[PDB]
């Protein structure tokens, strides 16, 4: 399932744009990026 | 504090010099302008000069400065008004002044007649409000301002009321009210007592009955 | 010449009222004014420095502002001995330091009838060859008043004096003395005397009479 | 005895300049400029009603000081004949025959300015004959008292006993014309002097020295560290006073002020020498002070350094009150005589203040001045607030409309000085208290309907610097700076909804008392005297010697290289001081609601939100029904984090301190900044030039062009002493913990910015300028500014770009 929902084309096709840049307002909070798209991936797993 | 006066009711004579004076003290007057303004009984104020503290210059106005001079005694710290009988219809009034800017303080004036000065003795009728309580006194053709009235020598003050003075004829005319409870008078002596300094005359006129 | 204008020119008011009075020059003197008050008959009393500043002993119920040429004073509460006329003086140059046209400070509370009375001539004065009689008008509102005099009902402009007290420091009102002045013969040719007073409190005059 | 003339007016006045080009209105210029419009001018001048009783004036005490006052002892004089031929043509001639008849019976001798030796007898009419043709006169500026143009006529040759004088002086030193202009003055205006100042045998080569060049270059290189450990020891001292006191007891700016009264001292002195007393005397001048002084007293001491202030100012009117003043204070022996000699002269004070609209303004002060002997200048100035805002807010104008660079700053300080009370600094006050609603309360200062929204100056200030560097912040600052009553106490509103004064009530003394631990935390630990005995300065090379080199008007040096080392050791910087930031910070729990403002209640977030809402998710496509399915529990993850019980001030403690407000000891360092930064300044073949003050003056000063300034902060340590986190309770903790990624990426973003905002190898050029100065106040650098040809005014004009003497034309 995670092949399904993350393991994908098009989300990794944005996750890696997402990880250099992105988060409007934020910008420089890149380290945080991956704090967040670990997160939701764990309750996923969890459920 | 500050107190700059001398005289009082000048007489002079047309064609004679008069010096009017303004002793002052209480400060140092080494340290303000000294100021001299005359008015027209009834009317504005008008400017004459000033000249101190030890400069000795003068600033006049040019409608007096062929009017006027100013004196100024350092020693005793007093100023002088010098401008003689040269006219008729000044016969007014005058005052001394300090310098406003620590503020304008004033002298009680100075009144001027330009005349022979034809001194009258006042002459006092009681105003008997024919027995039974309002009474007056009446002081005519006397001359010149001013005279002091009092009744029973100013024991009696309250409810009385002096009235000014007026010129007419060259002569001058003052009244006074007292005003008591029916039951003080006539069982109550009650006296005008006037006072003349002019002719120094001293009169006790006791209102009696008609 | 800097000229001061001063608006109005009488001002009638009632006690403790919040009143202004409006001082305008032609061109502006920035700060260079004052306020002085003169009552009746004595020196004035210089009551606001600099339009801006005020001066010990003055009560604080005065006040004042100054912006260019438009300078106000300000009367928060209207008592008895304010009531005189008062002068605005510019000190920007000292040719003199002109005063302004005068504002004479006045009252207006309840318009009263005059207490008149009559006093034939004393017995003294009739010694004298003299006669006069002499009428008081005491304790009235407004000053505008008339005095006639009559002999056995004619009216007589001749020899009469009349005087007046300054507005009273109490309660604001006016007295005033009328003295009609006759030879003892001709005061002994007449009979009834009469003086009658015009007042707005009244639309009839006042009349108290005498006969000899 | 005497002599006959009919004219003898005297009075006359002076004229006015033209303005022309391009050029600044403001007409300040100088000699030269005007070559040969000062000839017409002058004529212009003679064709005037009032020429001839001026000149007829000038013959009489020309022929008084200069014929009879060394006569007329024992020679009568007699004027026969005496003619002028002042035409409408502006050409004038005169014949003068006189006759000295001695009535004693002795030979003697006549003296004229002049080798004049004739002996004459008793009892004999000695001949004097003076001839001069109708001829155009000459025209040479003197100098003024306010140093303008002297413009006096010359005559070219007169046949003075029948020999003949050419270019004749008349009556030199002293004419009676009285022609004058406000806008051109006499010297050389700052560069023409540049010409013959300097040279092969001139005043600054001759007075600069090898040794003594490298010697000021040293001087300037230290003092500036000196005079910057001095301000930060004062600045700081003052406050460690400031700090412990109790509150209830209101303290003065002033009070601690000469309680430490020697470091300003010593500050103002190292700054410019001796200029240490009169701001000795300048901050006792109050009723304040333990030995008051009186102003006067104040005054009278050191006119040097009046003068110099004076001359430092830039209005250029000023100079004409620097003509009375030593003729103000020649003789005067003690201040109770300068009482004395003011009041005398106040005759001629009043008119001249009191004709200037400007000085109408300034008419009440002066008054007082005069009056009263015993003003003291701090009460003088809290007498009269408004005389001094008026000139003040044009003055700030002015400034305002000099430098824009700093907008804001220019901006802030004219909305501190509307309300009357900021003045209240020169009076007795808690200053503390004080200074709070002068920073810490919104105003409303205006009348129209209510202006209350104006807010605060320090926020204006806020929002002014960062305009628009940030978007989604600007929301916390409304919710926790903007409406913060720490900040903004919202005045007029405090007393509408309590009525009773409770403790909250009164956010005064809630801020007053952080604003005192801040100042005694920055003071007594940071700021603290051991702390600044950890830096010092290392001279490194002082050994090459700098040659001059010149060619003409050149002053050059050969090699210029001169670099310090500035050891910081351990510039510790305590921890708490931030703590007192966060106490500024408001101390609310509540922070739930904030942070869905910040990270969802947003604008362009809800447009995210919206667009995926409606559509979006490729590939899924239809599974929109879960959409609502996923974005509440990961919402719910991130409020559930957070505590309640916590608020914003440990939400930046964490990304900021790591271990918990709890467990902070203040005694421990956050800032190290160690190590050694070196200043390289060097050059080669830089020319001297002489520098100067703004007003008139006599002693001058120099500098060197454009040095190459190079300062380079490469090995240097700038650390953060607690770099790994502890904090053991964080504000998001959780599998979802966000407070260490905040403190990870803060500590990356300063490691950054100290790779840029800190060494970076900055490069700079200016002009070190140094006004040598010897130990008895005798600085080498002078002129005599007696001759014509030594005054510079800083102040004039270019001439050369262009000017003309007409109106436009």
């Amino acid at each position: 399932l995670d092949k399904l929902l993350f393991k994908g084309e098009s989300y990794k096709a944005m996750k890696d744009k997402y990880i250099k840049e992105g988060f409007p307002g934020y910008g420089w909070a890149k380290g945080v990026v991956p704090g967040a798209f670990e997160s939701i991936e764990n309750t996923f797993k969890s459920a | 504090q500050v107190q700059l006066q001398q005289p009082g009711a000048e007489l002079v004579k047309p064609g004679a010099s008069v010096k009017l004076s303004c002793k002052a003290s209480g400060y140092s007057f080494i340290t303000y302008w000294m100021r001299w303004v005359r008015q027209r009984p009834g009317q504005g104020l008008e400017w004459i000069g000033q000249i101190n503290p030890s400069n000795g210059h003068t600033n006049y106005d040019e409608k007096f400065k062929d009017r006027a001079t100013l004196t100024v005694d350092k020693s005793s710290t007093t100023a002088y008004l010098q401008l003689s009988s040269l006219t008729s219809d000044d016969s007014a009034v005058y005052f001394c002044a300090r310098s406003w800017e620590a503020m304008d303080y004033w002298g009680q004036g100075t009144s001027v007649t330009v005349s022979s000065a034809k001194t009258t003795a006042p002459s006092v009728y009681p105003l008997a409000p024919v027995c039974g309580v309002t009474l007056g006194c009446l002081v005519k053709g006397y001359f010149p301002e001013p005279v002091t009235l009092t009744w029973n020598s100013g024991s009696l003050s309250s409810g009385v009321h002096t009235f000014p003075a007026v010129l007419q004829s060259d002569l001058y005319t003052l009244s006074s009210s007292v005003t008591v409870t029916s039951s003080t008078w006539p069982s109550q002596s009650i006296t005008c007592n006037v006072a003349h300094p002019a002719s120094s005359t001293k009169v006790d006129k006791k209102i009696e009955p008609r | 010449d800097i000229v001061l204008t001063q608006s109005p020119a009488t001002l009638s008011v009632t006690p403790g009222d919040s009143v202004s009075l409006s001082c305008r020059a032609s061109q502006g003197i920035s700060n260079n004014l004052h306020w002085y008050q003169q009552k009746s008959h004595e020196s004035p009393r210089l009551l606001i420095k600099y339009a801006s500043q005020s001066f010990s002993g003055i009560p604080s119920r005065f006040s004042g502002s100054g912006s260019g040429t438009v300078f106000t004073l300000t009367i928060n509460s209207v008592e008895t001995e304010d009531f005189g006329v008062y002068f605005c003086q510019q000190s920007y140059s000292w040719p003199i330091f002109t005063f302004g046209s005068g504002t004479n400070l006045q009252i207006k509370r309840a318009d009263a009838a005059p207490t008149v009375s009559i006093f034939p001539p004393s017995s003294e004065q009739l010694t004298s060859g003299g006669a006069s009689v002499v009428c008081f008008l005491n304790n009235f509102y407004p000053k505008d008043i008339n005095v006639k005099w009559k002999i056995d009902g004619s009216e007589r402009q001749n020899g009469v004096l009349n005087s007046w007290t300054d507005q009273d420091s109490k309660d604001s009102t006016y007295s005033m003395s009328s003295t009609l002045t006759l030879t003892k013969d001709e005061y002994e040719r007449h009979n009834s005397y009469t003086c009658e007073a015009t007042h707005k409190t009244s639309t009839s005059p006042i009349v108290k009479s005498f006969n000899r």
